[PDB]
Order: C-alpha cells, then structure tokens, then sequence
C-alpha cells in the first residue's frame, strides 16, 4: 500500500500570508500513462470533505487561483496565498494512482487573530437536575484568541479540582476565536452543602483573572 | 441539484450487521463510479470500496469477505451491507460519486452517516436547562449521560442559530456529556422565548427544553 505522510500536523497562519502543507509518499505515484494522481480536500468543521486540487496542480471548478500545487517523486505540496479566515478546516491529500486509494493523516490549518479575553458566565444546577440527586455547575469562556486559558473552581473561596470536566470548540469560521466550557461535577447533599460557587478565567490577555461566580442566596 | 444523502447508520455490536444507504439525486446515477470512504474518531479517512458503472466492485482487504456494495440504478441507491463488524469498524460512513474525465477523482460527497461498533447498550440523555444567576446575555444547555454519538442540538427548532456553538462531546465512564452555548440581546429575554432542541437517534430521543430565568 502506498502511505501517505503529511508534515506539519498543524499549522497557524494570519490572514493575507501564505500557507504551505506537504505530503510525502511511500514512493513515486506516476500512473501508466505520465500523470500523478495526487489530489488535495479540505474539510471544514461539521462539513464533508471537498476537492480543491487534483492531479497535482490542476483547480477544481469554483476554486479561486489562491490555491496551488505542485510536486513530484514523493514530495508534494499545497499551497494558499492569502489566507481568509474561511479556509479554515483539515486538509488532505489523496492519492487514487495505486491501490488502494489512500490519503494522508491531514494538516489542520489556523486562523491567527488578534487575541481576545473570554467572556465568562457561570451557572448554576438545574433545579430539574437537583430533584434526580446530582448537580453540576457550568462555566462558558468564549470566544477568546489564542485557545490555550485555565479555569479554577472555588466553593466558598476554597479551590476545587476532583470532579472538573474541560472541552473545547474547534476554531470558529466567523471571528476564528475559540470557546471552552468547564463543567464541576458534585452530589445535591455536597453541592447543598456549601453556598459561594466562583469560576475563574486566567488567560494570556491579563494577569488579572476574570472572575464569575454566584451563592444559593441570590 | 447534484447531491447524495446517507443513512442507515447507528449503535451495532460486534459481529453484528447493518446495512447503510445512499439516495442520489440530480444527476445521471446510473453513468457514474461510486464510492464508501469512512472517516474514523481520529479523523482519518478510509477508503471501503467503490464499484463502477459497469458493476465491478473493488474492496479495502480489511473488510474483503465481510462487506457488500451494491446499486440499485433504478431508484439511484447504493448500498453498503456490513457483516462481522469490528470495533475499527466504527466511523462516520461517507458517500461519494466519482467523476471520470478522458482520469478521476470524487467530486461529490454527502453529508455522512454515523456508525458505532459497541457491546455497549444505548442511554438516552438527560437534558438540563442554563439559567444566569448587561447588553447580551449567555445561555445554554447541558445534555449529559448519553450514548452512543451523536445527538443534534437546535435553538427554537433552528431559527436561532447566530451566536452558538456546541461543545465537542467528552466520554467519561462510558457515556458522553456536552453542553450547548447561545447568546442573545438581553433586551429580548425572558421577553422572546430560547429553548433548546435536543434529539438523539440511537434511543430515538426528542427533548425540548426552556430556558426560565431563575427568580426563587
């Protein structure tokens, strides 16, 4: 089988600079005839992937000549002139030459924006999820530049970590900011318990940590 | 409109079989090569198989014997049967038309279907509603306890769709848990209702949930 290896894995770019992702073969991948089958998709978040190249430098219908490719032997490359927040998304590259038909692991390219803080919301359990005898307090950070931020929990002011649950959104197609949510996991009798729930967000945009919080009193 | 739409997809378990489908539509189906490439939880995609216009068939080894590809040229259907599935096995199952042009290449692609392997029995999920404790305000849904992926999530039916996103699924103790964010002007809440769709295929779940403000 032919292996198809792509380099870097992940990639950051800014808007109006140029991209470049490769992809390497196992071996050369010339057809009979004198042509390399090697395509290039790209799928963006929740879509299906698309054909923006194939066979090595030729652009598919309704692709703009920002994109381009070239190559041969075993190195190929991909490359996108100034680069709009929409070509945000994985790229693949493919290969129907040999079979079987198989593609690289993809490159997930960036959008770089100016950073920008998190808006924080904290919440509180549901009195619909306290009657089943659990309770769970939420915490939103969103769309905030660059992904990485950290968030401590404190019930009463005394920081808590067993039981937190952090995920975080792809990068967004419109303001390509980044959102998180953080998720304290405790029992109704625990949660009860206690009154003063405070999440805070510590980000790079500040070294004061933007605090949310609230208490069963109201 | 040129298009192709998958079904079929859900929770099976190992060993066990399941039959995918997809309808295509505004084109010529029966002219056309076609194809299953599957794209796994690693976001690696997976050729399966394709089978031309001619009816020649040509299958990834690994699913070689256990796999059937087939076409119905009269309703524009092309089938994929699966037998003996394996855990691997588990990915979303993409559809694609391949285009032939004297070579080739897959110029259409549907939206997918998702398939899970599992021994795992399904657990439908527990739908909990966001309520703050000035401009905008951020509410949300909590959807925890589920399984297997995915469930869809909506905001009043899908009319109120700026301003969100969903947070990618965790798994923890074998079940997934995830929530959802929106934001609107907070001139028109609790004013304008928000309410959260929630629906999940695999136990054939369908909850709707208000989000009340908090007074107590």
């Amino acid at each position: 089988d032919v292996l198809m290896t792509q380099t870097p894995l992940s990639l950051p770019v800014s808007l109006g600079d140029q991209a470049s992702i490769s992809c390497r073969s196992s071996q050369t991948i010339v057809h009979s005839n004198g042509d390399t089958y090697l395509d290039w998709f790209l799928q963006k978040p929740g879509q299906s992937p698309k054909l923006l190249i194939y066979k090595v430098s030729n652009r598919f219908s309704g692709v703009p000549d920002r994109f381009s490719g070239s190559g041969s032997g075993t190195d190929f490359t991909l490359k996108i002139s100034r680069v709009e927040a929409e070509d945000l998304g994985v790229y693949y590259c493919f290969q129907g030459s040999h079979v079987p038909p198989t593609f690289g692991g993809g490159t997930k390219l960036e959008i770089k924006r100016a950073d920008a803080a998190p808006t924080v919301s904290i919440f509180p359990p549901s009195s619909e999820q306290l009657t089943s005898g659990g309770a769970s307090v939420v915490c939103f950070l969103n769309n905030f530049y660059p992904k990485d931020i950290n968030v401590k929990w404190k019930i009463d002011g005394s920081e808590r970590q067993n039981g937190v649950l952090n995920s975080w959104t792809d990068q967004d197609s419109k303001d390509s900011t980044y959102s998180m949510s953080s998720t304290l996991t405790l029992t109704k009798d625990e949660y009860e318990r206690h009154n003063s729930y405070t999440c805070e967000a510590t980000h790079k945009t500040s070294t004061s940590p933007i605090v949310k919080s609230f208490n069963r009193n109201e | 409109e040129v298009k192709l739409v998958e079904s079929g997809g859900g929770l099976v378990k190992p060993g066990g079989s399941l039959k995918l489908s997809c309808a295509a539509s505004g084109f010529t189906f029966s002219n056309y090569a076609m194809s299953w490439v599957r794209q796994t939880p690693e976001k690696r995609l997976e050729w399966v198989v394709s089978i031309s216009s001619g009816g020649s068939i040509y299958y990834l080894d690994s699913v070689k014997g256990r796999f059937t590809v087939s076409r119905d040229n009269a309703r524009n259907i092309l089938y994929l049967q699966m037998t003996s599935l394996r855990s691997e096995d588990t990915a979303m199952y993409f559809c694609a038309r391949v285009s032939h042009y004297d070579d080739w290449y897959f110029d259409v692609w549907g939206a997918g279907t998702s398939v899970t392997v599992s021994s795992a029995k399904t657990t439908p999920p527990s739908v909990y509603p966001l309520a703050p404790g000035n401009s905008m305000v951020t509410l949300g849904c909590l959807v925890k306890g589920y399984f297997p992926e995915p469930v869809t999530v909506t905001w009043n039916s899908g009319s109120l769709s700026s301003g969100v996103h969903t947070f990618p699924a965790v798994l923890q103790s074998d079940l997934y848990t995830l929530s959802s964010s929106v934001t609107v002007p907070s001139s028109t809440w609790p004013s304008e209702t928000v309410t959260c769709n929630v629906a999940h295929p695999a136990s054939s779940t369908k909850v709707d949930k208000k989000i009340v403000p908090r007074d107590c």
